[PDB]
């Protein structure tokens, strides 16, 4: 009985995972904030000051 | 002109550094110079013979120095950054 | 999970087959 569940229970994150993008949220924000940070630096360029 | 290396252009006024390819950029007649995100130019069109061409700077990359301690050796190994073994 | 200006970018160390080797 507990190995079938132990067997399903990692079934479902199989599930989980493939149906669900914000499942990754914690990570892609790391991605997407130095991505924004470094094209704020870029567009400053066009700037006169 | 000479194309597909490292020149010192001079279109019209406008000056700067790098490589003219031809292009695939189509213009329009109203329009001669392309341009980059950053406001630099990407695309002129050569006053002359109108055929679009593009700038890419000149390839650039840091170098760093990997070495053992002057209080072993003075031998020391060069390492350029994000380049192939050509631009050396 | 998903320039000219120099705005460089370095690789990791640690390639992605190590850290699963790990
Ligand atoms: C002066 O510039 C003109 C631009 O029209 C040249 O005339 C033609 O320009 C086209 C541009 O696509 C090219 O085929 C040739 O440069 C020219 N072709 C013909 C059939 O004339 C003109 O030749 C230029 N004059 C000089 C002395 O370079
Ligand atoms: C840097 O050197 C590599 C290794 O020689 C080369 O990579 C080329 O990549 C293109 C397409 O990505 C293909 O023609 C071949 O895989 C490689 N060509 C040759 C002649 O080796 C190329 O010289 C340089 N590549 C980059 C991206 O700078
Ligand atoms: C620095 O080096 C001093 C003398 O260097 C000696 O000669 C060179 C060619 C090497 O062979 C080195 O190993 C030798 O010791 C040392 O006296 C001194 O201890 C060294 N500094 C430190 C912090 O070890």
């Amino acid at each position: 009985l507990i190995a079938n569940q132990f067997n399903s229970a990692i079934g479902k994150i199989q599930d989980s995972l493939s149906s669900t993008a914000s499942a990754l949220g914690k990570l892609q924000d790391v991605v997407n904030q130095n991505a924004q940070a470094l094209n704020t630096l870029v567009k400053q360029l066009s700037s006169n000051f | 002109l000479v194309k597909n290396k490292c020149v010192n252009f001079n279109f019209n006024g406008l000056t700067g550094t790098g490589v003219l390819t031809e292009s695939n950029k189509k213009f329009l007649p109203f329009q001669q110079f392309g341009r980059d995100i950053a406001d630099t130019t990407d695309a002129v069109r050569d006053p002359q013979t109108l055929e679009i061409l593009d700038i890419t700077p000149c390839s650039f990359g840091g170098v760093s120095v990997i070495t053992p301690g002057t209080n072993t050796s003075n031998q020391v190994a060069v390492l350029y950054q994000d380049v192939n073994c050509t631009e050396v | 999970v998903t320039k000219f200006n120099g705005l460089t970018v370095l690789p990791p160390l640690l390639t992605d087959e190590m850290i699963a080797q790990y």
